C-alpha cells in the first residue's frame, strides 16, 4: 500500500529505467516496468560473491512490474551494491552500481498549515516531518507555490527547518501550497518524496 | 582475509610540529570504499579521527583535529594519508588505518604507527 | 570532545558462563541508527570487528558473539565464555553530527 | 625611582607558536648596562632566561631555551627584546625585564608580562 | 635545566627576632664568585633587590637586612623581624657556565 | 710586594698612559707616571652613584720620576657596570679620561710549576699550574714562549688547558720555555700576566 504509492511515483519519473529505493535503511527494492518475458536478477554486495534475488512479477494494467526484495542481511550501507538484470536470452537489461544510503525515499510531510501573519499580511507555512522517520534534523524540504487560472514557484527549505514565510504574493489571489522531503545529510541521499496534502489560502489585497 | 593495511610516517615530533601518515592498501578495490583513521592513546580507548569518501569529495573530522589534520587519498596508489599539522601533546597515540565496510563498520585494521608529541627537558 | 558512549569499565565471568556488555548513547546516535558495531582488542594488537549493524557477524566470527539494542543502548553478549575472550571491547555508532563515536571500552576478565 | 621598565608583547599562544617581547627603558643610560630576562611560572620561583651585553656583542641563555629564544636590544630606542620561537608549555610564565647592575645584580625590575602557552580546545 | 641553589622551603619567626635564610651551591657558583645577590618578592609584585655583592645594600634598603657567605653557602639575615618582611626570598649567583642561577626561594612567615 | 711588580709590568707597556688593573675583582688601582711635581685631582663615577674624589697618593720612582696612584674604596669596586674616570690637573686642565669595567682589567699572577719533558717520541711536552690562590682556573687561557736563537715562538693555549705538546723543534738545541696567563671568560678580560719562571731543555737529534 505504501510501497505501491512510492513505486508509482518513481515510475512516473523515468519509467524505462531500473528503480531502486530504501525506506528505513534496512530494506531495498528494485523494480522496472515493461509492456511477459523472463529475467534473472543478480547483485553483488561489497566484495561478497554474486547472489541471485528471487524476482517477482505482477500486472499493472496492460504493463507488468518486475521487482526484487533484497534479503535484509544484504542491505548494508556505505558499500558498493552492483546490480545486474539479465534477460533469459543472456542479453543484458540493466546494470547499476548504487549505495543503499543514497537511494532513500521518505514519506510525504504531514500537517501542512497555511496562515496569515498577525499584522504583516504575509503567508507563513508550517508542516511536520514525515511520520515514523528518525533523524528529522537532516531532512530538507521544497514547497510548491501555485495560483489559479493560468503559475508555479518553488522554494528550497534548509534541513531541519519545518516552516516557511512567503512574501511577494499577488493580492487577492487563491494560492495553493504543498511540501515534499528528501535526505540532506552529507553521507546520505535519495529522491524527492511525494507532495504532502495541499492547503489553500486567500491572500488580502495589495 | 587477504586484505592488508600498512601504516607509515609516525615518530617523535615537537609540539607544534608537523607529520604525515601513509596507509598502503591491498586485497580489495580501494577506490570504492570509505577509509578511516582511528587513534589510541597509550592505556586509553579508541578514538575516531577522520573519514573520507571513496572519491574524496567528502571529509569528516573529530572536533579536536579540525583545522589541524587533513585526510586524503590516492586511489591509483591505493593509499590513504593523514596530514597532521600543529601537533599537540594530547595527539600522542597509535594511529590506525581502517577500511570502512558494511554499515560503516571497520572491517580491516592496520597494525598502527606510533606518533609521540613531546619536547626535551 | 564528544563524549564517548557509556560502557561498563569492566565485566567478569567464569568459563562457560554468559556475559553482556552495555553501550548507552542517545536517540541521536545509538538509538537513531542501525550503524552500531562492536570491536575486540587484545593487548598490543589491532582491534577486530566482532559485530556490525547491531546484530550481524563477519564471516569468521564465532556464533558465541551476538549483538542487540533497545532504545539508546546496544548490547554485546558473549555466550560460552572462554579464556581467549579476555580483551577490551568497544562499541561504535554513527552520530547526528556526521561523526563516528566509540565507547569508553570494557575490560573483560575470565575467572 | 627615576628608573622605569615596561614589558610588552605577552599573551596566549598555541604550543609551537611564536612571541616577541619588548621592554622600554627610561631613567638611566641604557646603552651602558647589561639587560636581562627573568621568568616566573605561576606559584614557582624565579628563573634566569637570558643576558645581553651593553653593545649586544655577547649573549647567554639558560639551557632549556637555547635555539628557541633570541635576546636583542636597540640602544637608540632604549629597548630590550626577546624573540620566543617554538613555545613550549613549560615556557608559561610571567616574564620580567631587569637592568643588570653592580655585581650582576638586578637592581631594577619591570612589572612583568604574562606568557601563556596552551591549547585548550577540550 | 640547571638545578637551582638550595634554599630552605620556609622559615618563620616572631617579631623582633632574627632569622637567617641559607643558599647552598658549589665552588663553581656561590663559593666561586662574590656575585651573590638576594631578592624579596611580595605576592603579585615584582622582585626587589635587597643585597648585592654578598653583603652590600642598595640605597634605601633597611640595615635590618644583612648578607654573608662561607664556603659554598650564602646567608641572608633579617634582624628585628616585622610584618612587612613576609615575602618570598631568592638568592642568585654567577656560575662557571656563564649563567646566573636563582635559588628555590624561601617563604618567610611572621607569627603574631 | 705584588703590586709594584705588576705596576712595573704595566709601566713597561705604555708608561705614559693611565694604567688601571684589578687582581681579585674586589679591588682597583689606577696609576700613571710623569717626569719630575704637578698636582692633580682623581675623580670617578660608578653606575648611578654621584661623582666622588679619590685620595691621590704619590711616590718617586728610581730614575727620579713620580708615580701617582689611587686605590679605589672596596665598596666602589663593583663589576659589570661603567666606571668613568677623570684625572684633572690643578689648573683645571684634563690629564686622563677613561670609562672602564672592573671585570675587564684583570691582571692575574704568573703561572707556576712549569715542567718540560720529552715524550719514544722526540716531542717536548710542557706542563704548568694556574696562578696560585686564584678562583675559576677553567676560564684562564695561556701563551707559551719558545726561544732558542738570536728568535722566538709564540703559541696560544685554549682556556682551561694547562699543558702543551711542541713539535717541529730543532734537534740538539737548547730551548727555553715560559708561560703567561690572562682571563678568557666571555664576561671578563684584562692583560697578559708576567712570564712564569722559565724552564730549559736540550732536545735530541735526528
Amino acid at each position: 500500500p505504501k510501497f505501491e504509492s512510492k513505486a508509482a511515483l518513481l515510475a512516473a519519473r523515468g519509467p524505462e529505467e531500473l528503480l531502486c529505493f530504501t525506506e528505513r535503511l534496512e530494506d531495498l527494492v528494485c523494480f522496472w516496468e515493461e509492456a511477459p518475458g523472463q529475467y534473472s536478477f543478480s547483485y553483488q554486495l561489497e566484495d561478497e560473491p554474486w547472489k541471485l534475488c528471487r524476482l517477482h512479477q505482477a500486472p499493472t494494467a496492460g504493463a507488468v512490474r518486475f521487482w526484487c526484495s533484497l534479503p535484509t542481511a544484504d542491505t548494508s550501507s556505505f558499500v558498493p551494491l552492483e546490480l545486474r538484470v539479465t534477460a533469459a536470452s543472456g542479453a543484458p537489461r540493466y546494470h547499476r552500481v548504487i549505495h543503499i544510503n543514497e537511494v532513500v525515499l521518505l514519506d510525504a510531510p504531514v500537517g501542512l498549515v497555511a496562515r496569515l501573519a498577525d499584522e504583516s499580511g504575509h503567508v507563513v507555512l508550517r508542516w511536520l516531518p514525515p511520520p515514523e522517520t528518525p533523524m528529522t534534523s537532516h531532512i530538507r524540504y521544497e514547497v510548491d507555490v501555485s495560483a489559479g487560472q493560468g503559475s508555479v514557484q518553488r522554494v528550497e527549505i534548509l534541513e531541519g527547518r519545518t516552516e516557511c514565510v512567503l512574501s511577494n504574493l499577488r493580492g487577492r489571489t487563491r494560492y495553493t501550497f504543498a511540501v515534499r522531503a528528501r535526505m540532506a545529510e552529507p553521507s546520505f541521499g535519495g529522491f524527492w518524496s511525494a507532495w504532502s496534502e495541499p492547503v489553500s489560502l486567500l491572500t488580502p489585497s495589495d | 582475509s587477504e586484505v592488508q593495511l600498512v601504516e607509515s610516517g609516525g615518530g617523535l615530533v615537537q609540539p607544534g610540529g608537523s607529520l604525515r601518515l601513509s596507509c598502503a592498501a591491498s586485497g580489495f578495490t580501494f577506490s570504492s570504499y570509505w577509509m578511516s583513521w582511528v587513534r589510541q592513546a597509550p592505556g586509553k580507548g579508541l578514538e575516531w579521527v577522520a573519514n573520507i569518501k571513496p572519491d574524496g569529495s567528502e571529509k569528516y573530522y573529530v572536533d579536536s583535529v579540525k583545522g589541524r589534520f587533513t585526510i586524503s587519498r590516492d586511489n591509483a596508489k591505493n593509499s590513504v594519508y593523514l596530514q597532521m599539522n600543529s601537533l599537540r601533546a594530547e595527539d600522542t597515540a597509535v594511529y590506525y588505518c581502517a577500511r570502512v565496510s558494511r554499515g560503516g563498520s571497520y572491517s580491516d585494521w592496520g597494525q598502527g604507527t606510533l606518533v609521540t608529541v613531546s619536547s626535551g627537558g | 570532545s564528544q563524549s564517548a558512549l557509556t560502557q561498563p569499565a569492566s565485566v567478569s565471568g567464569s568459563p562457560g558462563q554468559s556475559i553482556t556488555i552495555s553501550c548507552t548513547g542517545t536517540s541521536s546516535d545509538v538509538g537513531g541508527y542501525i550503524y552500531v558495531s562492536w570491536y575486540q582488542q587484545h593487548p598490543g594488537k589491532a582491534p577486530k570487528l566482532m559485530i556490525y549493524d547491531v546484530s550481524r557477524r563477519p564471516s569468521g566470527i564465532s556464533d558465541r558473539f551476538s549483538g542487540s539494542k533497545s532504545g539508546n543502548t546496544a548490547s554485546l553478549t558473549i555466550s560460552g565464555l572462554q579464556a581467549e575472550d579476555e580483551a577490551d571491547y568497544y562499541c561504535n555508532s554513527y552520530t547526528t553530527l556526521s561523526t563516528w563515536l566509540f565507547g569508553g571500552g570494557t575490560k573483560v576478565t575470565v575467572l
